[PDB]
């Protein structure tokens, strides 16, 4: 089964800061990976599908990149509705897994 | 309307419906199956085309009895239909050079 | 002859926008990409983004904040960078290169130093350096050049037109107020001035006022 | 000049435009996803070659939509043009086989 | 996205000796790897090309070598010109990356 690791666990920054999450995977998943948001007491919502792809609906402010183990997910000046639980999860060898998690503060 | 030309179109239209077909059934069996990478429908189609044109690069490939079972289906209804075409195309032009003769 | 062409610099206040030009020269492909690389000051390369003229079709690195906007245009041969919304974080020297499609980059450009600021733009003041009246001189004899009071960066030194290279130094600029300042120093032999015509010219791209200055001994 | 030998010789002709057409759509629409290794023109050309003769080593695969659609054209046309020239070797074999009876 | 890491980033040497850059790629690039020279306030300068192709104009000085994830710029007997930036940048898999420099004095 493909490990995905978040790390830091907890992400503080400053309103109006570019702020960038970490998801790494424990082998090469090429871009198969998928970001997800929850807020408090509140279900998933998709923010970014295979590594930058964007998805309607989702603020500009979001964006994803990277390839093979490493990828992240950036969001170019942080605000107070962005605080929530950021979750990522790969579709490239079953079963499906998720990451951690990442606190943003 | 001859029947090289109507086997050689119906085997057309078959490896189509063998190619999504194959795409479906191909995931169906794969997931279940820990380590499978052919649990998608738009890259097993993708899988189908590199697999009835025999290829096969090696970037997907089944792990299951089921799954690899469809591929072998997906091959030989390839290998058939693009072997069913040139068979049609002999047949075009051996009665063609019978036409710059005396037939 | 100069492949790739940029202009020296181009100076935009944080909010507005500006589009970089780079008009190339030579063998001019159907396979060719123009590739634009990001440089800021103490810092290494930055691959933005690449586009090929023939097709139109531009890509850009998306592992930083995507603010480039990449067209050509196959009549003049231009291949242009719109860069949208700049803040200070922005301002750096941008090289743009010519890629054959194998990978490699054959030929860069001069590079355009785009400053960040909302200072105003100011030519820059130029002042001989001729040795003192008790100033001993052995072999070699020592002038040079002040150039100050400029914005933005950056200016290009050079002593009798290129013709002087050995012994000549141009120290890095220091920013004093929203003004830059420099200097530039040549030496020649003791036996060849002032004898021989020694003069500075000192170009400003920013304000496109390049100026010369002899440099004559002291009265 | 007959036809079947017509046909086989404007197949290779025609096999040759899409390799180099092919290297420099694949070029084109690899470029811009990450991690894909077919984005250089002689290596496409070297993968259009093993692509067109099905195989399909592996050192090289479109991850693209468009660069896999580019791809299966070059299956195609690899197939066809290679089996069109086998279909031209048969009429040339049938018709002499004819010279050797009575006809 | 592949990375390439330059170590050291600051590399001293006595004049004349024979001097080696470090470039180290994350995943096996094979021999997709190009060399550049950048002097003071100058534009970068192909030196090498895939590893070990030399550059026509580029002195016999400069030499490459390496396959995979380490590759190596020597210069057999190094003079005053050679102060400048050397940069490594590879063209295996997109986009294009560089490394992060290595100063020579
Ligand atoms: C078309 C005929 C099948 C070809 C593919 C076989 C897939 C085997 C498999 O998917 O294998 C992997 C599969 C994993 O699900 O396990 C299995 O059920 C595989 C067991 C099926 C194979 C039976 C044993 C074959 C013995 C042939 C040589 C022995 C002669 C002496
Ligand atoms: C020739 C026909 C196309 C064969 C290659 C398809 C490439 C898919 C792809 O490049 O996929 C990867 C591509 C990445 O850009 O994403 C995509 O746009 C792929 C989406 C296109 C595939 C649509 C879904 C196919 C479903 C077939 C089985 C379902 C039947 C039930
Ligand atoms: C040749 C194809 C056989 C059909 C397999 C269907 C998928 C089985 C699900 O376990
Ligand atoms: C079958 C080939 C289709 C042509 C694709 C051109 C490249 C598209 C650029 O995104
Ligand atoms: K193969
Ligand atoms: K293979």
């Amino acid at each position: 089964d493909i490990l995905l690791t978040q790390s830091p666990a907890i992400l503080s920054v400053s309103p109006g800061e570019r702020v960038s999450f970490s998801c790494r995977a424990s082998q090469s998943i090429g871009t198969d990976i998928h970001w997800y948001q929850q807020r408090t007491n509140g279900s998933p919502r998709l923010l970014i599908k295979y590594a930058s792809e964007s998805i309607s609906g989702i603020p500009s402010r979001f964006s994803g990149s990277g390839s093979g183990t490493d990828f992240t997910l950036s969001i170019n000046s942080v605000e107070s509705e962005d605080i929530a639980n950021y979750y990522c999860q790969q579709s490239n060898r079953w079963p499906f897994t998720f990451g951690s998690g990442t606190k943003l503060e | 309307s001859a029947l090289h030309w109507r086997a050689a179109g119906a085997a057309t239209v078959l490896l189509v419906i063998v190619l999504l077909a194959g795409s479906y059934l191909a995931v169906l069996a794969e997931r279940g199956a820990p380590g499978a990478q052919l649990i998608t429908y738009p890259r097993a189609l993708w899988w189908a085309c590199e697999t009835a044109t025999t290829v096969g690069y090696g970037d997907l490939c089944p792990v299951t009895l089921w799954g690899r079972l469809v591929a072998v289906v997906v091959m030989v209804a390839g290998i058939t239909s693009f072997g069913l075409v040139t068979a049609a195309l002999a047949t075009w032009f051996v009665g063609r050079e019978q036409e710059r003769r005396g037939h | 002859q100069v492949q790739l062409q940029q202009p020296g610099a181009e100076l935009v206040k944080p909010g507005a926008s500006v589009k970089l030009s780079c008009k190339a020269s030579g063998y001019t492909f159907t396979s060719d990409w123009i590739h634009w690389v990001k440089q800021r000051p103490g810092h290494g390369l930055e691959w933005i983004g690449e586009i090929i003229p023939s097709y139109g079709r531009a890509n850009y690195n998306e592992k930083i904040q995507k603010k480039a906007t990449l067209t050509a245009d196959k009549s003049s041969s231009t291949a242009f960078m719109q860069l949208s919304s700049l803040t200070s974080e922005d301002s750096a020297v941008y090289y743009c290169a010519r890629e054959r499609g194998d990978g490699y980059f054959a030929v860069w450009g001069a590079g355009t130093t785009v400053t960040v600021s909302s200072a105003k733009t100011t030519p820059p003041s130029v002042y001989p350096l001729a040795p003192g009246s008790a100033a001993q001189t052995n072999s070699m004899v020592t002038l040079g050049c002040l150039v100050k009071g400029y914005f933005p960066e950056p200016v290009t030194v050079t002593w009798n037109s290129g013709s002087l290279s050995s012994g000549v130094h141009t120290f890095p600029a220091v920013l004093q107020s929203d003004l830059y300042t420099l200097s530039s120093s040549v030496t020649v032999p003791s036996s060849s001035w002032p004898s021989e015509t020694v003069t500075c010219n000192v170009a400003h791209p920013a304000s496109s006022t390049k100026v010369d200055k002899k440099i004559v001994p002291r009265d």
